[PDB]
């Protein structure tokens, strides 16, 4: 590289900060969107303890921390975290100073307005970037399979929504945005897990949660045949060592962790499962454009990681969907970055360089900018 | 007086025997040191060698896994298909 | 807030710094020596912005130089 | 402890035949003629101060650092030098940091095979290929061709 | 083979940088001193009456203004810069602190006290 | 030396008072604190006969007083002996008056108050010292090992306590202060003695025990084992001279003293041994940073200096603790004096130096100051 | 007489002293030894755990390359069959 100027693709996202330079394959820096401050008292002396240990740093003093998540559900709640957070992607991750890159953050959709007004406040008046644009989640997903049409279900750590789209006109009327993820799916299996003796409690031992539900849980194909199997014979306890030893046995309850997302009524929310959703949203759309619809369902975002999902997912639409339709699910290896490698993607084409919102434009208008024509 | 002239003779060359073999252990001790230290820290990078080997094991395992996931449900669908 | 409020400080810093200029009192040869004055100026600023970027250019290689000693750290 | 080499540079190793003089009137009679000068401390003790071993056990290490059990002149004027320092840890550690950016002109904060060697070359030494692997392990102390300020300090310890 | 030796090859190798150093350190004063007489614009002072003088004078203020806005951001850029140099050279004493504190202990007397004590005047190279 | 000023690094401790100027490597001056005075008449005319032998001196003119120690656990029982004993070590064994030092106490953990600030308020009013600083027993042990981490089980002579630090922050809610140590250990040999036909009553003759107990005594690797070899053959049977002939053989006396740490139960102590309250006081932590405490597990104290004893207790915990965890003991040649090494590498360093409580601070708030924010 | 007695005292609270410290540098001596003993041995282990760990390591490269091949085949072959 050289001269010349590269764009800096960041993806707030929640539970993972991912971000990189405009172009490349992969995300430069992945580390967990975690703040947190100390909590006992500290007795050594020039120790050099600093008051708040962000992103991957504080995934190593964790025993000691309460970490504490800014992101709630897609929107920013704690704005001075966020600010921190976003100074270390910048300076410590990447270590390039904002004042010479061109900014694209990515936003759910349906997010309360105020939160993208501060974010586009705080990236023009603290790091003070050249230009900054923000994208739909689900739009880059899109990008990132190089096709033009399809619903895309971006069932991230936060919020799951899911986009249709057709020929590159997307539907705003059949956004179907669903509040259950990862998160919930965490909080669910610490929730079960007590019920064979192992309490996790700490907002540090959520992580050790996590770390079982990414290893362990597995989305199964037939609910009631699973869990009549496990409860007669031993072929699916899986054991997995603690940070400390004293290992644990996870029976039935690996498959019942992500099972949540077919049956949000586990967690007792109302409404239907990530299967009845995309029929739902397809349904909404015009009645020429559903078999392509049908035949192009995007997965993108961590949560759809589990292994088994591509199979239980195409079977539940296929029983809800005519019988004549083709049901295909698209399901890319590379599902967790495919959000920022749409954004390299859609930052790296020449259509694109007229569409940042550039500072003179944010300072004629103020921070209102955002909803105009400046998408 | 005789008595004590034997004595003093006598503890002269304890005394004298005695300091070399304190000197030979206190020898043995600095060299024996010097060398448990060495093998310790051989211990320690042999202990952070096979860690590295098993995490680099652990993760092949679970990509192993996911592939082989992939090609069992490709290959149902292809009986299916035919 | 205190980033528009940055933005306001560092430019109130440098209209403070702009130097009130009236040459309604003064000849033409005390405007020369008011030029001369303002170009040796202009030569400090120029002066201490070489040695600026030259201290940068050292603090990168001392940042570099820490990533790696942190790397063999990791 | 550069003054008494410099006071005694125009001079030979005398001085030190000039010590065992010294020696002569306190601890003449060496048997195994190897290292010991533990006797002559021990000897200056005697003489009133409370005992202590730990002291002259210090000073009868200092002077090994080659790890074969030889002790060459060298090694006893390496001794005083470093009983007694300064100006010592080479000066300031801000001037060593600096001639490590002036090894580092690639900037890239790891000391590979070429620029030492390019750097040795500029000094012009003749240091064997042997020497020149155990500088590199004394310097890249895991030994993966890489040094950084840390290595290259640790190499340059008690250097000046 | 011999201590003294090797001593003697730190030394001017120590030496030889801190030449290397002082040449680099002339060529930048070089650089700033060429960069000084470029980067300013020279003062042209002929057949200039005063409203000529006054529409300079204006003219130089307000770039004086402007690189005094540049100057003052690369300012704030290096005392950024030396901010996070410092905060990751504590980091860095943070991990390898600990033991690596000089441990002294001062039972071991001086050499050239103890030989001045016991002999008088005649031990003085020490 | 000369200009300016260093710190004295005293440490009153419960048998050996350790004293010593801030920087070196070992206290300059270690004698028993003991205040004994003269209990018969005493007959001859101006021989000079003061009223109480201080320090060392007590030690060798034991046989006509009644020694008595002024700290009993810890805690400090009889002021004015403590009082004596502190301008003894001051005055005749350092000989610097206290008038221009700077002081750094140590006391053990979960001390009552009142003994704190009553020895706050004598070294600010009786030695008027410029300005004392307080410190707990277990954190200097931690810093002379130039570790940040580990467990340290510090068993003193008064009381053995056992303080968890992780990286710098300690964890107030997992100190466990059991209150047997080696002067327990004293008494206990000295009363099983009476099974081989050995009185010994006199407080004077309970330091022959202790020398008994110092030059004797080991902790046996398998105690059932040890039981069974020194009741069938006689091949530890080792003789000792008392101070006037009369030779004594001790038998399976050797061992059973000092297991009284690993079983309280023998001088009727309800509570665990040193090898359980170590292991109690890992699972009180965070599930997150027991791996490091068990693989630093630090050892102090004189009462730890049994030969044998860093094996038995690793083969204690490693019989508790998982399997996969690495249980390592760290247990330095230099342990008698690790808290003093570690006071002086304290008072040595320049980022401690603020953290003094300064004579004008002292004025405004009274003794009380020493719970505030200086410590 | 008396005075060399004297002598033989202290003669002989020397000699104590040097039995006091030659017992404890043997005993320092035989504890570091025998601690260096268990290190060697526990080195010698790590050592060959990390190399068992390499070969496990290796033989999952190769699985994980062939099922990478089979599942590429299958996907082409469901790209005919649609
Ligand atoms: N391999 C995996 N298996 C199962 N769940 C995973 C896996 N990787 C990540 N997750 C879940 O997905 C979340 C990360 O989702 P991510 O796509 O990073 O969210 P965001 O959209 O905020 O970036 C994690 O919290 C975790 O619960
Ligand atoms: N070499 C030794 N072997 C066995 N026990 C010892 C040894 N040295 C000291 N002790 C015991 O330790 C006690 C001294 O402990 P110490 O660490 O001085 O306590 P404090 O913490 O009060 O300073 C003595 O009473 C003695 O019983
Ligand atoms: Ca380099
Ligand atoms: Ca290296
Ligand atoms: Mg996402
Ligand atoms: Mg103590």
């Amino acid at each position: 590289d050289d001269e010349e100027t590269t764009a800096l693709v960041c993806d707030n996202g929640s539970g993972l900060v991912k971000a990189g330079f405009a172009g490349d394959d992969a995300p430069r820096a992945v580390f967990p969107s975690i703040v947190g401050r100390p909590r006992h008292q500290g007795v050594m002396v020039g120790m050099g303890q600093k008051d708040s240990y962000v992103g991957d740093e504080a995934q190593s003093k964790r025993g000691i921390l309460t970490l504490k998540y800014p992101i709630e559900h897609g929107i920013i709640t704690n704005w001075d975290d966020m600010e921190k957070i976003w100074h270390h992607t910048f300076y410590n991750e990447l270590r390039v100073a904002p004042e010479e890159h061109p900014t694209l953050l990515t936003e759910a959709p349906l997010n309360p307005k105020a939160n993208r007004e501060k974010m586009t406040q705080i990236m023009f008046e603290t790091f003070n970037v050249p230009a900054m644009y923000v994208a739909i989640q689900a739009v880059l997903s899109l990008y990132a399979s190089g096709r033009t049409t399809g619903i895309v279900l971006d069932s991230g750590d936060g919020v799951t929504h899911n986009v249709p789209i057709y020929e590159g006109y997307a539907l705003p009327h059949a956004i179907m945005r669903l509040d259950l993820a990862g998160r919930d799916l965490t909080d669910y299996l610490m929730k079960i897990l007590t019920e064979r003796g192992y309490s996790f409690v700490t907002t540090a031992e959520r992580e050790i949660v996590r770390d079982i539900k990414e290893k362990l849980c597995y989305v199964a194909l037939d609910f009631e045949n699973e869990m009549a199997t496990a409860a007669s014979s031993s072929s699916l306890e899986k054991s997995y060592e603690l940070p400390d030893g004293q290992v644990i046995t996870i029976g039935n309850e690996r498959f019942r962790c992500p099972e949540t997302l077919f049956q949000p009524s586990f967690i007792g929310m109302e409404s239907a499962g990530i299967h009845e959703t995309t029929y739902n949203s397809i349904m909404k759309c015009d009645i020429d454009i559903r078999k392509d619809l049908y035949a192009n369902n995007v997965l993108s975002g961590g949560t759809t990681m589990y292994p088994g999902i591509a199979d239980r997912m195409q079977k539940e639409i296929t029983a809800l969907a005519p019988s004549t339709m083709k049901i295909k699910i698209i399901a890319p290896p590379e599902r967790k970055y495919s959000v920022w490698i749409g954004g390299s993607i859609l930052a790296s084409l020449s259509t694109f360089q007229q569409m940042w919102i550039s500072k003179q434009e944010y300072d004629e208008a103020g921070p209102s900018i955002v909803h105009r024509k400046c998408f | 007086a005789q008595k004590d002239e034997e004595k003093m003779e006598i503890q002269e060359i304890q005394l004298k025997e005695a300091k070399h073999i304190a000197e030979d252990a206190d020898r043995k001790y600095e060299e024996v040191a010097r060398k448990l230290v060495i093998i310790e820290s051989d211990l320690e990078r042999a202990e952070e060698r096979a860690e590295l080997s098993e995490g680099k094991c652990a993760e092949l395992e679970e990509e192993l896994k996911t592939v082989t996931n992939n090609l069992k449900s490709l290959e149902a669908q292809a009986e299916k298909y035919s | 807030g205190k980033r528009q409020t940055e933005r306001e400080k560092k430019k109130k810093i440098l209209a403070e710094r702009r130097k009130v200029l009236a040459i309604d009192h003064l000849n033409e040869d005390q405007l020369r020596e008011k030029a001369k004055e303002l170009w040796q100026s202009i030569y400090n600023l120029e002066a201490e912005k070489f040695d600026l970027q030259e201290k940068f250019k050292q603090q990168k290689y001392e940042i570099n130089v820490l990533r790696n000693r942190i790397n063999d750290n990791q | 402890d550069d003054i008494y080499k410099a006071a005694v540079e125009q001079l030979t190793e005398e001085q030190k035949n000039e010590f065992k003089a010294a020696f002569d009137i306190f601890v003449l009679g060496a048997e195994d003629g190897c290292i010991s000068t533990k006797e002559l401390g021990k000897v200056m003790r005697m003489l009133g101060q409370n005992p202590t071993p730990e002291e002259l056990q210090e000073m009868i290490d200092e002077v090994d650092e080659d790890g074969s059990g030889t002790v060459d002149f060298d090694e006893f004027l390496v001794m005083m030098v470093r009983c007694m320092k300064d100006d010592s840890k080479g000066k300031s550690e801000e001037e060593l940091s600096d001639l490590f950016r002036m090894f580092d002109k690639n900037a890239d904060g790891y000391i590979d095979l070429e620029e030492l060697k390019i750097m040795l070359q500029a000094t012009g030494e003749t240091i064997t290929e042997d020497d020149i692997e155990e500088l590199m392990k004394d310097g890249d102390k895991n030994n993966d061709g890489r040094i950084d300020y840390d290595e290259f300090l640790e190499f340059m310890k008690g250097v000046e | 083979i011999s201590a003294s030796r090797k001593l003697q090859l730190k030394t001017l190798m120590l030496q030889i940088a801190k030449q290397e150093l002082e040449r680099e350190a002339e060529e930048r004063r070089g650089e700033k001193g060429r960069a000084l007489s470029t980067r300013c614009q020279p003062l042209e002072l002929a057949g200039l009456s005063f409203a000529e003088l006054q529409d300079l004078c204006r003219q130089l203020h307000a770039r004086v203004d402007k690189v005094d806005e540049e100057r003052y951001d690369v300012e704030a850029k290096v005392t950024k810069n030396i901010t996070e140099i410092a905060d990751l050279n504590q980091k860095i004493f943070d991990l390898r602190g600990k033991f690596k504190r000089p441990t002294l202990r001062r039972v071991r007397i001086s050499a050239d006290a103890m030989m001045q004590a016991l002999l008088g005047a005649r031990a003085k190279e020490t």
